[PDB]
């Protein structure tokens, strides 16, 4: 019947972006001005699509990807963008088709004394293919040394944690993101709408 | 973003210190032990970070030997240090990494810990 | 640190009972009688423990649960009770200890409307097991009839509201319930007292 | 006592969207549903939505889709959009709403005759 966006946007604790949560959708009806006229957005962009026509169409699935990053990021969830979430995070590629939304969610994600639970990957030799989810711990080797899984000088633990706290700059403040992938297989599409 | 440690001292072969190290007081984003035996390079000990779901990781000398935690309401972080051998003899600093780089920028004094 | 009470006590949205919210406190000192001593509390009930000499006490882990009931429901929330709130909403174990200490929030909860958000289960299949939370929306079946998830004669929506209004009975005022129940472990004491 | 008006039926074309509505003169309730009576078969349930959550909101398989109800909790009022009408749909609606106490349909709206040719 009716698509679970709820389970996927009224959900209770968000991935960090480095490791993002995807959930496949299908075999359901998907009526995108119930999201788009409610719930107080900040960002509600599509690529390759036009808002209005989004009931219009119907796809193979639906993948929905949700994360959360601070505020100023959220400008690197886009095609042919790049930054520290862009390259080592979460890549939309260049020829991208899905939308992208994205609301402030301080009143959920920082904590008075700061929340440390969201992180994100600052080193990696390799920027992220399109899609593509890396979520090794191993220490970057930055220098000549190698590092034989033990940190120091030149030898960085990867993962770098938010400091979500409110009276944060707003840049600063954590924001949740989910980003909606269209897929077009031949076969008997099952994601329609109205 | 300052640091303190405290515990030192001398202890016979076997037995078993814990060091503690308030910070003054975090933010930082990964706090670890470094020690420094006399004449040598700084030597990596063990390291955990702030974000609840771990992360820890130690140096294979002392494996099974010392075990991390930390407090971060208290913004404290500890290092239970047993069966302790006399290679580990050294000073002992805690620090911390910078919220903006994955760098280790602020460090403790130091503290000495001997082991006959 | 010190173990944060005015977090729950003092915040500012209250759970509907059937979702009760339970907040875990742990590695801290906690100083029950600035609570004791506190005033505007209706009911401090302990149990297996004395509400005098608390900060006498060392414990591995303290839960605190925490709701929204009515004035005349506060006798529920004690061990070996029975009605719709101890049986169908929130259970206290027979072998119950810690404290309940309720107050009326009159003056918050009820709108002069009414306030219809507070919520609580008006049936269920089998009564809840202690601290169990169950928050199924499922039509409730109570003849031989499959109700197919429709709503009529013996086929009724589990969740019931709450008519909050000031001039209401005392005993059909909105309360605010926090239970504190303490875990000893064969681990070490986390919460004591100074 | 607590009191439900409803206004508003007649005749549509297969095809049409009626709007039902209901007045809930003086009183407090939890929940509000719509039921339709066919002549001859046996009154049956179309949908509901009680007084917290827009979110909690539950329609007969038979009019997924097509029907919604819809609150306002400053008139004290349901509302029932009818779209895509069929003949399968002609019958008398009735709007009732649940007791606080007993959490049952208790109290009735007078019907009101909707015809779909």
């Amino acid at each position: 019947n009716l698509c679970p966006f709820g389970e996927v946007f009224n959900a209770t604790r968000f991935a960090s972006v480095y490791a993002w949560n995807r959930k496949r959708i299908s075999n359901c009806v998907a009526d995108y001005s119930v999201l788009y006229n409610s719930a107080s957005f900040s960002t509600f962009k599509c690529y390759g699509v036009s808002p209005t026509k989004l009931n219009d169409l119907c796809f193979t699935n639906v993948y929905a990807d949700s994360f959360v990053i601070r505020g100023d990021e959220v400008r690197q969830i886009a095609p042919g963008q790049t930054g520290k979430i862009a390259d080592y995070n979460y890549k939309l590629p260049d020829d991208f088709t899905g939308c992208v939304i994205a609301w402030n969610s301080n009143n959920l994600d920082s904590k008075v004394g700061g929340n440390y639970n969201y992180l994100y990957r600052l080193f990696r030799k390799s920027n992220l293919k399109p899609f593509e989810r890396d979520i090794s711990t191993e220490i970057y080797q930055a220098g000549s040394t190698p590092c034989n899984g033990v940190e120091g000088f030149n030898c960085y633990f990867p993962l770098q944690s938010y400091g979500f706290q409110p009276t944060n700059g707003v840049g600063y403040q954590p924001y949740r993101v989910v980003v909606l992938s269209f897929e077009l297989l031949h076969a008997p599409a099952t994601v329609c709408g109205p | 973003l300052q640091l303190v440690e405290s515990g030192g001292g001398l202890v016979q072969a076997g037995g078993s210190l814990r060091l503690s190290c308030a910070a003054s007081g975090g933010t930082f984003s990964r706090s670890g032990w470094f020690r420094q035996a006399p004449g040598k390079e700084r030597e990596f000990v063990a390291a955990i970070s702030r974000a609840d779901v771990g992360f820890p990781n130690y140096a294979d000398s002392v494996k099974g030997r010392f075990t991390i935690s930390r407090d971060n309401a208290k913004n404290t972080v500890y290092l239970q240090m047993n069966s302790l051998k006399p290679e580990d003899t050294a000073v002992y600093y805690c620090a911390a990494t910078s919220l903006q780089s994955g760098k280790y920028d602020y460090w403790g004094q130091g503290t000495q810990v001997t082991v006959s």
